């Protein structure tokens, strides 16, 4: 199966603080496995999931010295974007970045990524070819012109196409996956008429179609339990006495194949 | 592994 | 510029009444990270309410998880009540438990 690394950092400035706070979160395969938050006592990489504690104490003290780094890096970013934008003193401001690998089933590298936005809306992405920089604000020219004359995406491809790949094998090894199928059943409301509605519960991941049919209706968007796996339903107002007609497919990964259901 | 960036903005 | 928080309320466990659960509210989708996120029995605040460090998706919108202990009742009431700057009220969204 597919793997994946992320890591998603946000830098946030207000009217009031003296410096920015900085969050940095790592995923593996989708499922956070480190975070550094510099509102915390003393500020350093924490790893998420039990199997990081296999991690020495000199692995956490560079990551803690990466994110300091980084933490520098956004301050300096975030004042440097307020004057690209003529943007004043007084406001709140967000710069975020994701950056990360996608491994093939194989576990060679199938596509790197690094994109950055400012105020939530795209400002500068590494294009695919590791190489050269999309950027569609007038102000982000600024920002890929200083890119492209000091090459900083030859070092950006070089951290993608070792590193991430590199260190993302070596926590698959000590991560060493599994799904949860979903448990379906239909509930009957009678109103004017009655309400089927197909619940799917305790799966993960999140990804997952539920349908009402022969031919192929309200739904909610997937929602975590809170306890690592997540609820869906869809529903359909359906007449009276001919409930039998109607089956809810549920399509998740977990699954041998489709689950088919009715009001039963 | 964390990435540390280069060039600033 | 704002985006605005979609807020579901619902339980961890299929609803009976007198019997414990949890109840979540997760709001999603919004811009900026800042947030004002109260969990509501009757009307009213309640106080002990457990919130998700916050994260952010890939369309760069945030979401946040906020959950509470609760048994719930035939008669008693449950919402959530979410303050975000792109609303220039606070917006509740009331607990169905068919829902």
């Amino acid at each position: 199966g597919p793997h994946s690394m992320r890591y998603f950092e946000t830098a946030v400035s207000r009217p009031g603080l003296e410096e920015p706070r900085y969050i940095s979160v790592g995923y593996v395969d989708n499922k956070e496995f480190v975070r550094f938050d510099s509102d915390a006592e003393n500020p350093r990489y924490e790893p998420r999931a039990p199997w990081m504690e296999q991690e020495g104490p000199e692995y956490w003290e560079r990551e803690t010295q990466k994110a300091k780094g980084q933490e520098q890096w956004f301050r300096v970013s975030l004042r440097n974007l307020l004057g690209y934008y003529n943007q004043s003193a007084g406001g709140s401001h967000t710069l975020q970045q994701m950056s990360g690998c996608d491994l093939g089933s194989d576990w060679r590298l199938l596509r790197g990524y690094l994109q950055f936005a400012y105020e939530g809306r795209d400002y500068i992405a590494l294009n695919e070819d590791l190489k050269t920089w999309t950027a569609a604000d007038m102000a982000a020219q600024i920002t890929r012109r200083k890119w492209e004359q000091s090459g900083a995406a030859e070092h950006y491809k070089a951290y993608l196409e070792g590193e991430c790949v590199e260190w993302l094998h070596r926590y698959l090894k000590n991560g060493n996956l599994r799904t949860d199928s979903p448990k379906a059943h239909v509930t009957h409301h009678p109103r004017s008429e009655v309400t089927l509605r197909c619940w799917a519960l305790g799966f993960y991941p999140a990804d997952i179609t539920l349908t009402w049919q022969g031919e192929e209706m309200e739904l909610v968007e997937t929602r975590p339990a809170g306890d690592g796996t997540f609820q869906k339903w869809a529903s359909v107002v359906v007449p009276l006495g001919k409930e039998q007609n109607y089956t809810c497919r549920v399509y998740h990964e977990g699954l041998p194949e489709p689950l088919t259901l009715r009001w039963e | 592994k964390a990435v540390s960036n280069f060039a600033t903005m | 510029i704002q985006k605005t928080p979609q807020i579901q309320v619902y339980s961890r466990h299929p609803p009976e009444n007198g019997k414990p659960n949890i109840l979540n509210c997760y709001v999603t989708q919004f811009h900026p990270p800042h947030i004002e996120i109260q969990m509501l029995k009757n009307g009213k605040k309640i106080p002990k309410v457990e919130m998700s460090d916050m994260s952010f998706s890939k369309d760069w919108s945030f979401y946040i998880l906020a959950h509470t202990e609760f048994t719930p009742t035939e008669t008693d009431t449950y919402a959530c009540r979410v303050k975000h700057d792109s609303m220039a009220e606070p917006k509740t969204v009331y607990w169905d438990r068919d829902m």
